[PDB]
RNA sequence: CCGAGGGUAGGGCCCGUGACUGGGGCGAAGUCGUAACAAGGUAGCUGUACCGGAAGGUGCGGCUGGAU
RNA sequence: AGCGCCGGCCAACUCCGUGCCAGCAGCCGCGGUAAUACGGAGGGCGCGAGCGUUACCCGGAUUCACUGGGCGUAAAGGGCGUGUAGGCGGCCUGGGGCGUCCCAUGUGAAAGACCACGGCUCAACCGUGGGGGAGCGUGGGAUACGCUCAGGCUAGACGG
RNA sequence: UUGGAGAGUUUGAUCCUGGCUCAGGGUGAACGCUGGCGGCGUGCCUAAGACAUGCAAGUCGUGCGGGCCGCGGGUCCGUGGUCAGCGGCGGACGGGUGAGUAACGCGUGGGUGACCUACCCGGAAGAGGGGGACAACCCGGGGAAACUCGGGCUAAUCCCCCAUGUGGACCCGCCCCUUGGGGUGUGUCCAAAGGGCUUUGCCCGCUUCCGGAUGGGCCCGCGUCCCAUCAGCUAGUUGGUGGGGUAAUGGCCCACCAAGGCGACGACGGGUAGCCGGUCUGAGAGGAUGGCCGGCCACAGGGGCACUGAGACACGGGCCCCACUCCUACGGGAGGCAGCAGUUAGGAAUCUUCCGCAAUGGGCGCAAGCCUGACGGAGCGACGCCGCUUG
RNA sequence: CCCUCGCCAAGGAACUCUGCAAGUUGGCCCCGUAACUUCGGGAGAAGGGGUGCUCCCUGGGGUGAUGAGCCCCGGGGAGCC
């Protein structure tokens, strides 16, 4: 089955493309604790109907471009800009990490 | 073509073949597709030959080709009995 | 120091020229037809386009073109001719 | 490596 | 017409690239060296890990010149550079290859090895 | 058009090596003094600063891991 | 029939030679004129067409500690706040089912390993059969705990 | 529940902490002293340094025409060979190596409505008429050679046109489906090749199409070392449109437009490394390792390139550049052991220029058969394990 | 012969106290630019590419009117010697 993921939209700034931020949980193989890990997927939005804060599902599909390998499958939630802020604050904290 | 042949196992001076289906371009003792029986040419045990016969006919039906000395060990196991 | 590789090399050259000549014509008549399709020149375009199509599939008989290559090249040829003639007049003859 | 060089 | 201070390309694989003539080995006071004349040279540019290195004082034979050399038959020949081949005290080349054409004047002057290794003898 | 690579010019990283120079470690029986361990004969340690052949000394502040 | 070894660890001791020499040595250490520790000899211990040595890997090493360690003085608490990400988070009710748990099912090649039997006189080697997991795909189920969503509380916290 | 031992050494002595050290098992080993036999294994870990000589891929006369040669005669056929040529198929397998690669490379599970598959199998349909070229051969220069140029003849399963259209391909319609999947209608386009016998028929072959099977390509999730004393990286970069290209998706490639893409969940950079089944150790958890065997990847003196083709950007095929070596009659030409042996260099160190296609397997062939350094065996070496002797 | 000037084969500082003198370089546009630094600089570092003419398409400005004309700053494409 084509893999189906769920994540928010952290970028709408491309033509016919949105960035979907999927996260997953798993126990540490050695230290057992359940840890979080996230990953951005460049998803296909050909109708340009999806926007920031939208929690959506993406489906594995044939390549639209380089790097673009998933299609947005369906909306799930909307207006989750609270998650988008978490992403942006982190990327923002990187300026305080240089030298 | 897909074939049906003998993949010599055993040890030096101790031949022990597996009648097996594999690609003709695969190496002799290489990764086969399915095992359809074994064959001890030296006859050192009561049952030195054994063929599934049901499976040996499936691959035969779909286009597998036996070897010349593999065709015999399927004949001698009555794979061709009409 | 020898081989039948020498022979297989001689043959490769003969078929190289045989393949190149066919693809040259396939490119020539296709552009020729597409050029008329832009002018349209509707009848003359389609009359050429057939000779293109004929030579294309005539290549997929041997080792010059793969079937899906001929199909792909035919698909884009007729696809381009119609859209050019739609900026002009009736197709008149055939191939559509 | 012209032509003389600097190094 | 090579003289002290003249730079020359080395037409061999000795590792040298450019040598500067410091002497024309031709009698007491030869003003110039042409094709077939031996020179003494400093090695001004070499590639790493060669038979010769920068700063070596080597001997070489001029194998072609930008000054045209004249021939008894009324013809002349000229090259686009001054090239030489690094040799030893027995006039033998110190490398295994020579690059580019050389002037046939080398043959009559006693450099049979170089002439053979030459891709063209003009 | 692209193109192996060759060439010109200028950067970055790494390795080797260098007159000389800096301390470091180690080395049975060298020279100088005796700073520390006892209140070690000026309680010690301390951050800093300055000085002195050398340990060290002294100033300012801190600590007791200081005797009585 | 050879090779190592016989101070302790570590199984195997006496004589002579040597006198901080010559030498031994994996660690602790032996040798300065009575050395089971150096060298030879006799004897003794251990292996045996091998026996030792060097190099390297895991073990002992719970000495990178998930199983399974610590930080007053042994090495180890940041000079002290404030706070970003993150990690973690009180009592009750319900929705979902992500973690988590269960069942079924697909995959998990052969070889190898393991058990059984058998073939080379045994064995090594080799043949035949048996037993499977974890992980991931799918389908079904459970909802205590963790998660999320929704609603309520006042014991934490903040305020008057 | 088949599984867990510890000791020496800091002190006058003690407890603790803590490092060092030892007893165990392991090896593609090497070195010393020593050495009898057999079996099964196993053996360049360094210079992916350099290589003398033979060999490692050919086959089909049941596709074609010849030169030669013997066999039965009339220089006519047939015939046997034999040699190249044309034409098939194979040479993309198998064999070697571990340099590169920290990557969708590998592993594991998946996607392909985005795809291909020679020979094999199964079902459907068909093979009807014409024409043509190039080698071999004949003639002429050149060369030490490698060797090639020119002109002229000719056959075929070699090339081309026409016809036939079960079918298939393409554009545009509508239908079902739902990413390019399966239909259908008009127009348009595409097939073929013959040979051998025992001859109102078989056999090997040919042609278009559908399906199977097998082998592949491509894509995605998760996993996959060290350094943060590498903290910022990015212009085809990230997305879009159009187009090219391919079997096929894609910035894979080009034009243009947009300003995006990635990074402390470690981007970028540096170092090291082929990955896995497994192997070694360990009570396990873990650690270490990936030689031999099996799977995948990568490379073929160093690079770039395409051709032929079902399939290669091809180890023993081709082109070009570079480095090196070579023969030469000095005018000019050749080579690529990380195939099997073998040489040399390096190193502490690693084998026979052996036998055979009898077996298994592979290529070709109607078959006989031919080729097969794959393979099966023999050889050297206490390298290892096992068995045996010196009573 | 002197002055001022032009050119020169091969070499290219060998001249000489000294590259003295004379060559070289040279405007503009674009790319690009190191040590070090007092963070301004070093910098025109260095180094490189472009530069004419013709045709075609096109962006903005001043004037005027918002248009033509005139004037200013540009962009892309194809060519010619
Ligand atoms: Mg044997
Ligand atoms: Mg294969
Ligand atoms: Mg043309
Ligand atoms: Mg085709
Ligand atoms: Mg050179
Ligand atoms: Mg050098
Ligand atoms: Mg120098
Ligand atoms: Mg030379
Ligand atoms: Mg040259
Ligand atoms: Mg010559
Ligand atoms: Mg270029
Ligand atoms: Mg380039
Ligand atoms: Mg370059
Ligand atoms: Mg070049
Ligand atoms: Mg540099
Ligand atoms: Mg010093
Ligand atoms: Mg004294
Ligand atoms: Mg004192
Ligand atoms: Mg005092
Ligand atoms: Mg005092
Ligand atoms: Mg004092
Ligand atoms: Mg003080
Ligand atoms: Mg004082
Ligand atoms: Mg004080
Ligand atoms: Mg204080
Ligand atoms: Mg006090
Ligand atoms: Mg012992
Ligand atoms: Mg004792
Ligand atoms: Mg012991
Ligand atoms: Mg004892
Ligand atoms: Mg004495
Ligand atoms: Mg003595
Ligand atoms: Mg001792
Ligand atoms: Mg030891
Ligand atoms: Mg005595
Ligand atoms: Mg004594
Ligand atoms: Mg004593
Ligand atoms: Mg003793
Ligand atoms: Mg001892
Ligand atoms: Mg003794
Ligand atoms: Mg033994
Ligand atoms: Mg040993
Ligand atoms: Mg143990
Ligand atoms: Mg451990
Ligand atoms: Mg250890
Ligand atoms: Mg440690
Ligand atoms: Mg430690
Ligand atoms: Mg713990
Ligand atoms: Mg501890
Ligand atoms: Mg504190
Ligand atoms: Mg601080
Ligand atoms: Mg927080
Ligand atoms: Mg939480
Ligand atoms: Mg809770
Ligand atoms: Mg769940
Ligand atoms: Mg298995
Ligand atoms: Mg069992
Ligand atoms: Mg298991
Ligand atoms: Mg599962
Ligand atoms: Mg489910
Ligand atoms: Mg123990
Ligand atoms: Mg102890
Ligand atoms: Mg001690
Ligand atoms: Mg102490
Ligand atoms: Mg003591
Ligand atoms: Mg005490
Ligand atoms: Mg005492
Ligand atoms: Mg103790
Ligand atoms: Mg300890
Ligand atoms: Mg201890
Ligand atoms: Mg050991
Ligand atoms: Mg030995
Ligand atoms: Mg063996
Ligand atoms: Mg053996
Ligand atoms: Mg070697
Ligand atoms: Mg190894
Ligand atoms: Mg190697
Ligand atoms: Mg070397
Ligand atoms: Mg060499
Ligand atoms: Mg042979
Ligand atoms: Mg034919
Ligand atoms: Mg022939
Ligand atoms: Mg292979
Ligand atoms: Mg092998
Ligand atoms: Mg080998
Ligand atoms: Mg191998
Ligand atoms: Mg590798
Ligand atoms: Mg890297
Ligand atoms: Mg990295
Ligand atoms: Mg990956
Ligand atoms: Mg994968
Ligand atoms: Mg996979
Ligand atoms: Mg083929
Ligand atoms: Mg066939
Ligand atoms: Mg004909
Ligand atoms: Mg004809
Ligand atoms: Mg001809
Ligand atoms: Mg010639
Ligand atoms: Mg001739
Ligand atoms: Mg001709
Ligand atoms: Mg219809
Ligand atoms: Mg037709
Ligand atoms: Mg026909
Ligand atoms: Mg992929
Ligand atoms: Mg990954
Ligand atoms: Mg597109
Ligand atoms: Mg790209
Ligand atoms: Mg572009
Ligand atoms: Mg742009
Ligand atoms: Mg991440
Ligand atoms: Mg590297
Ligand atoms: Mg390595
Ligand atoms: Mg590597
Ligand atoms: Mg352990
Ligand atoms: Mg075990
Ligand atoms: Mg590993
Ligand atoms: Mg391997
Ligand atoms: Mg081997
Ligand atoms: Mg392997
Ligand atoms: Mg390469
Ligand atoms: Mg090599
Ligand atoms: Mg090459
Ligand atoms: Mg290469
Ligand atoms: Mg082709
Ligand atoms: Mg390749
Ligand atoms: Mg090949
Ligand atoms: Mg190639
Ligand atoms: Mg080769
Ligand atoms: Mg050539
Ligand atoms: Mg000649
Ligand atoms: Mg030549
Ligand atoms: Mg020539
Ligand atoms: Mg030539
Ligand atoms: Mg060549
Ligand atoms: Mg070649
Ligand atoms: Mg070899
Ligand atoms: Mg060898
Ligand atoms: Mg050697
Ligand atoms: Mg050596
Ligand atoms: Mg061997
Ligand atoms: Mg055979
Ligand atoms: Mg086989
Ligand atoms: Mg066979
Ligand atoms: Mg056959
Ligand atoms: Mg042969
Ligand atoms: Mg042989
Ligand atoms: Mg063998
Ligand atoms: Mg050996
Ligand atoms: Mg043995
Ligand atoms: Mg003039
Ligand atoms: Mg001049
Ligand atoms: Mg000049
Ligand atoms: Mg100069
Ligand atoms: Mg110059
Ligand atoms: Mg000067
Ligand atoms: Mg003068
Ligand atoms: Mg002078
Ligand atoms: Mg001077
Ligand atoms: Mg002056
Ligand atoms: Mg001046
Ligand atoms: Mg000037
Ligand atoms: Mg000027
Ligand atoms: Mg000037
Ligand atoms: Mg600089
Ligand atoms: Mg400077
Ligand atoms: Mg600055
Ligand atoms: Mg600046
Ligand atoms: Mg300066
Ligand atoms: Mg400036
Ligand atoms: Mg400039
Ligand atoms: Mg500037
Ligand atoms: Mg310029
Ligand atoms: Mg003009
Ligand atoms: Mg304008
Ligand atoms: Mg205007
Ligand atoms: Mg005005
Ligand atoms: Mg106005
Ligand atoms: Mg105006």
């Amino acid at each position: 089955p084509k893999k189906v993921l769920t994540g928010v939209v952290v970028s709408d700034k491309m033509q016919k493309t949105v960035t979907v931020l999927v996260e997953r949980q798993f126990p540490h193989p050695l230290y057992g604790k359940v840890i979080k890990r996230s990953k951005k997927y460049l998803a296909h939005d050909p109708e340009e109907k999806y926007k920031l804060g939208d929690v959506v599902e993406i489906i594995e599909s044939r390549p639209i471009s380089k790097r673009k390998r998933f299609r947005v499958l369906r909306l799930v939630e909307s207006g989750r800009m609270d998650l988008v802020e978490k992403y942006l604050i982190r990327r923002q904290n990187y300026e305080s990490l240089s030298k | 073509m897909v074939k049906i042949r003998l993949a010599r196992f055993g040890s030096k001076h101790n031949p022990h073949y597996r009648i097996v289906v594999t690609d003709a371009r695969r190496k002799r003792d290489g990764k086969y597709i399915e095992k359809i029986g074994y064959y001890d040419p030296r006859k050192t045990t009561p049952d030195w030959l054994k063929v599934d016969v049901e499976r040996a006919r499936y691959w035969l039906s779909v286009g597998a080709q036996p070897t010349d000395t593999a065709r015999r060990l399927l004949r001698q196991a009555g794979v061709f009995r009409q | 120091r020898n081989l039948s590789a020498l022979k297989r090399h001689r043959q490769s050259l003969k078929r190289r020229l045989r393949n190149k000549a066919k693809k040259s014509a396939i490119k020539t008549l296709s552009k020729k037809a597409i050029q008329l399709a832009q002018e349209g020149k509707a009848e003359e375009a389609l009359k050429i386009m057939r000779k293109a199509e004929s030579l294309i599939d005539k290549a997929a008989k041997g080792s010059t073109l793969h079937k899906n290559a001929a199909a792909r090249r035919k698909s884009r040829l007729m696809r381009k001719v119609r859209q050019l003639l739609e900026a002009a007049g009736a197709p008149l003859i055939g191939g559509g | 490596a012209g032509x003389p060089h600097k190094r | 017409m090579i003289q002290p201070q003249t730079y020359l390309e080395v037409a061999d694989n000795t590792g040298a690239r450019k040598i500067m003539c410091i002497r024309v080995l031709k009698g007491s006071n030869a003003k110039y060296a042409t094709v077939g004349d031996v020179i003494v040279a400093s090695v001004k540019e070499a590639i790493p890990r060669g038979a010769v290195k920068e700063g070596d004082v080597v001997k070489a034979v001029v194998v072609r010149t930008k000054k045209e050399i004249k021939r008894p038959d009324g013809s002349a020949i000229r090259f686009d550079d001054n090239a030489a081949v690094i040799i030893n005290n027995q006039l033998e080349p110190r490398g295994t290859r020579v690059f580019g054409p050389v002037a046939r004047e080398l043959r009559e002057k006693g450099f049979m090895k170089i002439v053979s290794l030459a891709p063209e003898v003009l």
